[PDB]
């Protein structure tokens, strides 16, 4: 959201 | 299996957009009970956040249905709004249990980085159970979600780098909680802007295989900051 | 449940991307054991296509994986492979059971929209299951797929206009299924084209109801030709 | 140059977005004194509305800083715009001495099409002056505007089908005009709804030529319907 | 005028895309026959940069249009690519002689950064004259292209941090030079990799006020390496 | 693929 | 704007 | 191009 982007593998 | 190749599948699960299949799979190499690589702990978060986000978005969907619809149609709506509500918990209390009983119980003492990383995932799972939750089922899941970003604070700014992606990353989270779940803005930017600052002030911290990731989230409390004042 | 309440579950089951539940409804639906209204018929092909998609997909990709892998992972992507295999054939069965125990079977003679669009679905999930067999399960499964076409070309030429949206969508995989499955590309042009063409030769057929719908798949059948010319 | 070279330049000045190039060529054949074809029609008016179109962007621009703005920076905002503003003004009079002088006026009797096409932008190009003038200047161009677009769409009634191309982006245009120049939003909708009834009541006047080009404008009259109510 | 307001008409030009009038106000300032400030070098190279862009791409639009086309047209097309040429000529030499008989001319000792921001500018534009350029012209404008880059290249080196944006833009725009204008692969990548390789190496030298714009720029550089290689 | 977009509900 | 799209050559 | 993207103002 205005939340932490998901890790790039 | 064996380890790898529960890894190997959580990889190609990713590949797939399988996120089930790949939680899965990273729930079965945290019971192997020992601790995690960062690839394995980056897997376990991208898988479970992949699971809950979904439905995180599928509440949010048939919630609004709900708030719009309410003729009585109202009944399968909400039916649907509980299910998947039961869900995203069931969803949060598994990874919560990992980290509880595994994870974070485990760790050893040395491993900062890896604590902070867990007791931050803590804070954001049971932020989720409070994104849904009402009356004294929130007020408990809230203060779980403070107490869990709190001490992953404290460790953090001890132990890391005030650029460190980790530290930098939870700053972008608990501030959110703030905003979002305790509707407390001033709180929300102040930390925001703490964390922002402390990094700016020591660039010369940036790590050669990190900066990228460093100053991405950084812009990302930017972001947040600008759109909040 | 009552119908209307399946019905209305997949209608906020689409809207929430939930297409498992989405499907699940509908196949209960299906099992009432009585014919579909339109929307019903709608609703069923939007929630399988949906669910046999992202396996279509994952299928896909780990395919290439596969391909580019092949050190000996090989293992673990090859099983993986086949899991997601296995999950796409089971999901066209599924449809294809449906298809010829309820609905191709107890459609009233007259009602011959109804029967080209489940004998395109029928020729639709046995092309999907082509897609992935080899060797004599292949040529059942394309000996299968050909025929269901065949037989809903023969009804939509005589019982529908050229301009109709289910007969332009059936010209239109029928085709796709000479140039991908048997890999006839002159069979497939000349069915697109002929489709277009006789479309075109009629645009009076339109329908105020559905003129939208027609000219679009026009347009796909022309975007094909083109592409393959 | 002769004729041919006038238009093959500017075909090459609209491919390489040279739009004073492609006008000032297109100007160039009208001045040769004879009818256009349809090709050098359309020509026309692409360039026009290219060079006319990036200063009514320009144009909005500076008169939102100048609102913004009004600190006295204001003297050179307001000489900036007045500058766009005349350039956009000699524009406008650059296609409607066309259109008077050779292109309406020496239009022969049974080019009905063409008749209506140059109405239409004569309607056009004084609507652009009504979007910058004010007072009496803005009463005689608005006038000028309503009396070009009457008189395109009294032609067009009389001798176009109700799905002519040309016909319906005249009334998309013309109530376009009742919106946003007259404010007179139900004159605009009436208007809008009243040219696609009249094309969907009757489909079977769509050409083999020119049916996707009719069904595209019908959805745009839609799209602003859908807006304005 | 003034000073502050042509400065102003370019700013309020660059909102309105008006970049032949953003670039006419900037050559104003220059011919004031003064040093520019930071605002002012980036208003005059924005400026030109979008004068001579639009034709770069023109040019290469035409040039295209000519080696696909070449009946005998051929004369046209060829005679517009020409035109196109002689006006980009025009633009280069309008910036070289700003550069050559003011900005570069003039430049205090102790000016590093716009030292080396111009010798940069006089590389680009006898870059950008090259890319049309042939037979001894083209030797010519090669020449001086990697001269100017040469020198700019080694006051930065003596007197700008590694990390410096300027420097890193330069190192950009020399390595394009080398790969695309001397078709020199190697020296290419060289300088491109020892530009990122020498930044990297010193992020204690990123600035607070300027890191954002460091860290873009070698991710170009990274882009462009991952390209070549 | 190129085949046909699933209905639009 | 709520105007014509200019025409595709 | 693969050359330096225009300054933000
Ligand atoms: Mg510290
Ligand atoms: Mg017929
Ligand atoms: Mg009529
Ligand atoms: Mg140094």
């Amino acid at each position: 959201s205005p939340s932490l982007p998901n890790i790039t593998l | 299996v064996d380890r790898e190749q529960l890894v190997q599948k959580a990889r190609l699960a990713e590949q797939a957009e399988r996120y089930d299949d790949m939680a899965a799979a990273m729930k079965n190499v945290t019971e192997l009970n020992e601790p995690l690589s960062n690839e394995e702990r980056n897997l376990l978060s991208v898988a479970y956040k992949n699971v809950v986000g979904a439905r995180r978005s599928s509440w949010r969907v048939i919630s609004s249905i709900e708030q719009k619809t309410s003729n009585e149609k109202i009944e399968m709506v909400r039916a649907y709004r509980e299910k998947i509500e039961k869900e995203l918990e069931a969803v949060c209390q598994d990874v919560l249990s990992l980290l509880d009983n595994y994870l974070i119980k485990n760790c050893s003492e040395t491993q900062y980085e890896s604590k902070v990383f867990y007791l931050k995932m803590k804070g954001d799972y049971y932020r989720y159970l409070a994104e849904v939750a009402t009356g004294e089922k929130r007020a408990t899941v809230v203060e779980s979600s403070e107490k869990a970003y709190s001490e992953a604070h404290e460790i953090s700014k001890e132990h890391m780098q005030p650029t460190h992606p980790i530290r930098l990353g939870l700053a972008l989270n608990y501030s959110v909680f703030y905003y979002e779940i305790q509707n407390a803005p001033e709180q929300a930017c102040h930390l925001a802007k703490t964390a922002f600052d402390d990094a700016i002030a020591e660039l010369d911290t940036l790590n050669e295989d990190s900066y990228k990731d460093s100053t991405l989230i950084m812009q990302l409390l930017r972001d947040n900051l600008t759109l909040w004042t």
